[PDB]
C-alpha cells in the first residue's frame, strides 16, 4: 500500500479565492492587491498543509518556520502552474477561480515576462505528461529546496527528510515503470523540471520586494504575514543569505 | 503576529 502517497493525496489543499472585485477595472493596484491577498490566503493552507506532511514535525520548530516561510513563493507558483494546465490547459494563469489572468492582466500586473515564464512551467505539465502522484511528490519536494546557506537548527534531519522525499520520488518513477532508461530518463526530466522553478520564484522574490518598497506609492495592499515575510525572510533571499538546492549545476 | 499565532 502506497502510505506516502494516501497522505500527500489526503493532505492535497483544496480551491481558494482571492476575493478579487472582477466587476472594477483591471488596474495594477487592484490586481496586485488581490494577488497579495490570495497569497495571505493560501499562506494559511501551505502551513497547515506542510506540518501535515510525513516527518515534518521532525524539524526543530524554528526550522519548520524557515523552510516554509523561504520555499512559499515557489510551492505556489508550482501548485498555479498545476491549476492553470488542468483548468484552462496552461493557456491562462489560473491563480484562483475568481481570479485568471488574460494576456491583458499579464500587461496590466506589470509582470508579463515573469507570467509568460509561469505558462511555460505550467505547459510543461502538458509536454512531460506529469501525472498527478508526480506532482504531488515533486511539490513536497519543492518544500526542502531552499534553505540558509549556514544551514538549519537541525541540518542533519533537514538533511535526511530531503532525501527520504526524492526516495518517494523515484520510487513513484519506477513504481510504473519496469525499464531503467526510462525511468532514468523520468528523473532527469523531473528533475530538471523542479529546478527550472526556483529561476522562476527568484524574478518574484525581486519584483514583490520591489513592490513592497513602494507599495504606499502605487497604491498596493499588502496583508500582515506577506508584508513580514517579504521584507525580513525575503531580503535573506535576495542578499544570498539563503539559496535553493538545485538537483543539477 | 497571525504568523507565530499559525504555529502555535
Ligand atoms: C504567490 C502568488 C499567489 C498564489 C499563486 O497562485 C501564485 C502567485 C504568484 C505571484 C505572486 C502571488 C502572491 C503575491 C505576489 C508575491 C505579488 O506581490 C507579486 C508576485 C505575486
Amino acid at each position: 500500500q502506497p502510505i506516502f502517497l494516501n497522505v500527500l493525496e489526503a493532505i492535497e489543499p483544496g480551491v481558494v479565492c482571492a476575493g478579487h472585485d472582477n466587476n472594477q477595472p483591471d488596474s495594477f493596484a487592484a490586481l496586485l492587491s488581490s494577488l497579495n491577498e490570495l497569497g495571505e490566503r493560501q499562506l494559511v493552507h501551505v502551513v497547515k498543509w506542510a506540518k501535515a506532511l510525513p516527518g515534518f514535525r521532525n524539524l526543530h520548530v524554528d526550522d519548520q518556520m524557515a523552510v516554509i516561510q523561504y520555499s512559499w513563493m515557489g510551492l505556489m507558483v508550482f501548485a498555479m502552474g498545476w491549476r492553470s494546465f488542468t483548468n484552462v490547459n496552461s493557456r491562462m494563469l489560473y491563480f484562483a477561480p475568481d481570479l485568471v489572468f488574460n494576456e491583458y492582466r499579464m500587461h496590466k500586473s506589470r509582470m508579463y515576462s515573469q507570467c509568460v515564464r509561469m505558462r511555460h512551467l505550467s505547459q510543461e505539465f502538458g509536454w512531460l505528461q506529469i501525472t498527478p502522484q508526480e506532482f504531488l511528490c515533486m511539490k513536497a519536494l519543492l518544500l526542502f529546496s531552499i534553505i540558509p546557506v549556514d544551514g538549519l537548527k537541525n541540518q542533519k534531519f533537514f538533511d535526511e527528510l530531503r532525501m527520504n522525499y526524492i526516495k518517494e520520488l523515484d520510487r513513484i518513477i519506477a513504481c510504473k515503470r519496469k525499464n531503467p532508461t526510462s525511468c532514468s530518463r523520468r528523473f532527469y526530466q523531473l528533475t530538471k523540471l523542479l529546478d527550472s522553478v526556483q529561476p522562476i520564484a527568484r524574478e518574484l522574490h525581486q519584483f514583490t520586494f520591489d513592490l513592497l518598497i513602494k507599495s504606499h506609492m502605487v497604491s498596493v495592499d499588502f496583508p500582515e504575514m506577506m508584508a513580514e515575510i517579504i521584507s525580513v525572510q525575503v531580503p535573506k533571499i535576495l542578499s544570498g543569505k539563503v539559496k535553493p538546492i538545485y538537483f543539477h549545476t | 503576529s497571525r504568523w507565530q499565532a499559525l504555529f502555535d
